[PDB]
């Protein structure tokens, strides 16, 4: 409700086809990397078992515009796709 | 005579033991009889992994 | 085991490890470290059915604990200063 620009990192949550473009709000699961690794020196394990498969660039054109009604979510402006 | 148990003594009762026979060793079907017959042990060491 | 690069000097038992840190001029006062849990560490040379050493296999730069037989490989994680 309070920005105007949101830049969303998309780790396998929703669909990145070309045949409609994702929304910003979405739900389910993110997708498991093959080769999960971990690190121990910090003296516990960090685990990485995801990655980035999309980057993608909304608007909240509602309150950057005019007459703009129902707040349906921050809109879509561009994406980057990243095939791995 | 192939087995693990518990002992039976008085103060064995905890001890684990474990029995096997020298006959089911086949040691002597290694080398031919030919070679002699009396085949005797001269020193026995124990390896526990 | 200090995560520190160097080679440090150390006993492995199967509940506890004696580690002498490298302080690049001599070692430091050797200390006992206790493993936690249930853990118990492989203690190398104890049984040569199997392979013990310290090796990189999980790929996060720190040697680990690892423990090769026949039928499975078994890493304990290095969490430094002895800890696994």
């Amino acid at each position: 409700a309070d920005w105007l620009f949101y830049l969303v990192f998309d780790y396998g949550e929703r669909s990145n086809n070309l045949k409609t473009p994702p929304a910003f709000s979405t739900t389910g699961s993110w997708l498991c990397r093959q080769d999960r690794f971990s690190r121990y020196e910090y003296g516990f394990e960090i685990r990485t078992r995801r990655l980035c498969r999309q980057v993608l660039m909304y608007h909240h054109l509602q309150a950057l515009d005019s007459k703009i009604t129902e707040h349906n979510g921050p809109t879509l402006v561009s994406r980057l796709i990243l095939n791995y | 005579n192939n087995n693990l148990a518990f002992g039976a003594g008085t103060d064995t009762k905890t001890s684990l033991q474990a029995s096997v026979s020298f006959a089911d060793l086949k040691i002597r079907e290694d080398y031919p009889a030919s070679l002699g017959k009396i085949r005797r042990i001269k020193q026995i060491s124990v390896t526990l992994p | 085991l200090m995560g520190a690069g160097l080679s440090d000097l150390v006993l492995i038992g199967p509940k506890s490890v004696r580690l002498y840190a490298n302080t690049r001029d001599g070692f430091a006062k050797g200390k006992d470290v206790v493993q936690s849990g249930e853990i118990t560490l492989p203690v190398p040379g104890a049984d040569p059915r199997k392979l013990v050493a310290f090796s990189d296999v999980l790929g996060s730069g720190q040697a680990h604990l690892v423990e090769v037989s026949a039928t499975k490989v078994t890493c304990w994680p290095n969490l430094g200063r002895g800890r696994f």
